């Protein structure tokens, strides 16, 4: 949750 | 001849039992067969190298953080050790970058296999920016963006705005945008637009492509909060 | 020679921090073979290493067997062959670090152990990881197997119960897998549950007297034995 | 789980 997310 | 159903057969297998690295070598062997993947294949051999290098990440971050924190007075034993986990990452970046650009991006098909290939070159290069230093770094981080671009304009000319190709293409290229590349205003506007314009067309959406949207839509939300 | 040791010790600590056991374990291994005795700590680092990589190793090939069982079962033909090589190739790996392990044991710090305390630790370790290779062993190798873990777990609970209490966490530990050993591997449930029996017994009259800084990981022991003699009776 | 405990 702290970190930016990314996809696959 | 049908040893290519086997090597993906024994992928399937691998990620039961949760072995990402044998899952990655079987889906390595399968592409160098020299067949194009079809959509579970296409997600096979991402999931598969996602994991490996996802576990190489993690411990790369954890070994730069204890590096900084000794570099304020110990020896080289902790250099050394995240040297040691940044090479085992590039080989595997350089695995796949690879296979895409010898046999994936090449014969491609379809608009979606062609915008998936493109996003996982961006990908993968952004990966080996997130560890490289001078001369290697402004070098590799063109070979991202050109590669995220080309995948945004055929997504653009091939893809409606609530695709999940073109939402999770668009949610890593912001983010790209915001850690690499340095444009935070970049990395906003293409997610407000990316958000904006894909919300505009969700009722037209099926109650099984609504979920896939909305959740990237989500991400492309949750990234905004954090760098607004 | 005596520099890079103290550097194996410091590489294994932060592959724990980043969760890569297999190096982790391979720094252990390097700092064992320097020659030098292992403490509590460096004890702990060669334990934990290795048992989170076998650790892997073993549910891999439960997965996979458990799926070569339904598919020599159900009517798989062509989807034979593919799991059987698969799993005896993560078969092959388990045994390759369990030879390891039992190198390192019998080479190294088994012989040049100081005290009680590390003599019980390392023979609880060669009990184990032939227990492991029990677990997928077959014919004439498994019976071998199962006798050469039998000495090492009896040994150790000859030493612990003449020079530890019966609170003692290892002596617990090493009652615990032993009975396991006995229910699962020797195909003893009656002695498997004996032995649990009494180790609960004797450690549960000496309860009270515990110490404060034992207490933690002296009751999480009698737990699992609770849990497990709950599952086999 | 429903499987027997062991431990370190």
């Amino acid at each position: 949750r702290t970190r930016r997310e990314t996809q696959l | 001849h049908m040893e290519r159903a086997s090597l993906i057969q024994k992928a399937k297998l691998a990620e039961q039992a949760e072995r990402y690295e044998d899952m990655a070598a079987f889906m390595k062997g399968a592409v160098e067969k020299g067949e194009e993947l079809s959509c579970e294949e296409r997600n096979l051999l991402s999931v598969a190298y996602k994991n490996v290098v996802g576990g190489q990440r993690a411990a790369w971050r954890v070994l730069s953080s204890i590096e900084q924190k000794s570099n304020e007075e110990k020896g080289p034993e902790v250099r050394e050790y995240r040297e040691k986990v940044e090479t085992e990452l590039q080989g595997v970046c350089d695995t796949v970058l690879g296979l895409l650009d010898s046999h994936l991006i090449k014969e491609a098909g379809d608009a979606e296999s062609r915008v998936f290939y493109l996003k996982m070159k961006g990908d993968y290069y952004r990966y080996l920016a997130e560890v490289a230093t001078g001369d290697d770094k402004k070098r590799i981080i063109d070979s991202a963006r050109s590669a995220y671009q080309e995948a945004m304009d055929i997504s653009a000319a091939a893809m409606p705005p609530t695709n999940p190709i073109r939402l999770g293409l668009a949610l890593n290229f912001s983010v790209f945008h915001y850690e690499i590349a340095n444009s935070p205003e970049e990395a906003i506007s293409l997610a407000k637009t990316t958000f904006d314009e894909a919300m505009a067309d969700l009722h037209t959406l099926s109650e099984d492509s609504y979920k896939d949207s909305t959740l990237i839509m989500q991400l492309l939300r949750d990234n905004l909060t954090l760098w607004t």
